[PDB]
């Protein structure tokens, strides 16, 4: 009854059965931040936030219309007092 | 292929320049804070403070101008990422766990696809077996699905 | 998608507004307050602005690393809740059609 030879359904693209990571050559970043290396050992220690991305900079991150000349002069007068 | 590589190189160079400028701004701010904390009040120190403030303002203005260029290659950060990065760490466990959930979802998808495939294969086989007269549409059904 | 240039411009505008407000407050603040407290407040404001600019620095570094993982991640998420929505729609359809049974 509903068998229509004119109604053809095409495969969904991209196919989830195939390796969707390698479809567009998207393996570099996945390998970069992979859970484990090819041998299964842990690559780097893992944590949560962005703090360790600023550790190289100097500092102690323990806890994580307009007249510029006039303001500079005011600050200079305040400091000289 | 060459155009994509050239665009990537230009974007990387622009981002490296922005990174260097912001690092210089941060270093200048650190020096400004150090001078403020250890300010002796001498006129030379006051002139140095004024010069440092002017340099910081000029650097910030230049960064704002360059980063706002429509032709620059700079032109997603979800709020959940901002919430997660507020915990004083090295940002890896969020990606680890969420990629693990992604892989679990993908494995579930593949397993359910295999299960459904075997389901409809067996159903087609038995419908052909006990109902040969409907065998011809069933294969077409596969052609309608596959 | 939010453009990085717009975010940078908004951050710079907010920094300028905060600096202008701080300068104005120091202007109309009575001179009886010691200069040490004003210097400490200015240092704290500078530290906060530096922290915001360092967050922008980290975002810039992330974009330099950048989208491939982000694109795959978003596509897989979309597939996941599309499957979940299909399951929920199936359950709702059966619940509705049980009456017609």
């Amino acid at each position: 009854y509903y068998v229509d030879p004119e109604t053809t359904y095409t495969y969904q693209q991209p196919n989830p059965l195939q390796d969707l990571i390698s479809v567009y050559g998207l393996d570099d970043i996945s390998r970069q931040v992979a859970r484990t290396n090819l041998d299964g050992t842990k690559a780097v220690k893992l944590r949560k936030s962005y703090k360790n991305q600023i550790a190289d900079l100097s500092g102690k991150f323990s806890t994580i219309n307009f007249d510029w000349d006039l303001c500079s002069s005011v600050l200079s007068q305040f400091e000289r007092s | 292929m060459n155009g994509n590589s050239t665009n990537n190189e230009q974007l990387q160079q622009e981002l490296a320049t922005t990174q260097d400028q912001v690092a210089s701004i941060i270093e200048s701010f650190v020096e400004l804070g150090v001078s403020i904390y250890d300010f002796p009040g001498t006129p030379e120190a006051t002139k140095g403070m004024i010069t440092n403030l002017q340099r910081n303002v000029d650097r910030l203005y230049k960064l704002n101008v360059r980063s706002n260029d429509p032709q620059s290659s700079l032109s997603d950060i979800p709020l959940e990422v901002v919430q997660y990065i507020e915990d004083g760490r090295n940002p890896d466990i969020y990606t680890r766990e969420f990629v693990e959930a992604i892989r679990r979802s993908n494995q579930y998808q593949r397993g359910k696809m295999h299960g459904l495939k075997q389901l409809r294969d067996s159903l087609a086989d038995k419908i052909v077996d006990e109902f040969p007269e409907l065998k011809e549409p069933v294969e077409d059904i596969i052609k309608r699905t596959s | 998608q939010v453009s990085l240039a717009l975010v940078i411009r908004n951050l710079t505008v907010f920094t300028m507004k905060e600096l202008a407000q701080y300068m104005k407050t120091n202007v109309h603040t009575q001179a009886n307050e010691p200069n040490s407290a004003k210097k400490i407040r200015f240092l704290q404001l500078i530290i906060f602005l530096r922290t915001q600019f360092l967050k922008l620095y980290v975002l810039v570094k992330w974009t330099r690393t950048i989208h491939v993982l982000i694109d795959l991640l978003n596509w897989f998420r979309t597939t996941n809740m599309n499957v979940n929505n299909c399951i929920w729609a199936l359950k709702s359809s059966l619940n509705s059609m049980t009456n017609a049974k």
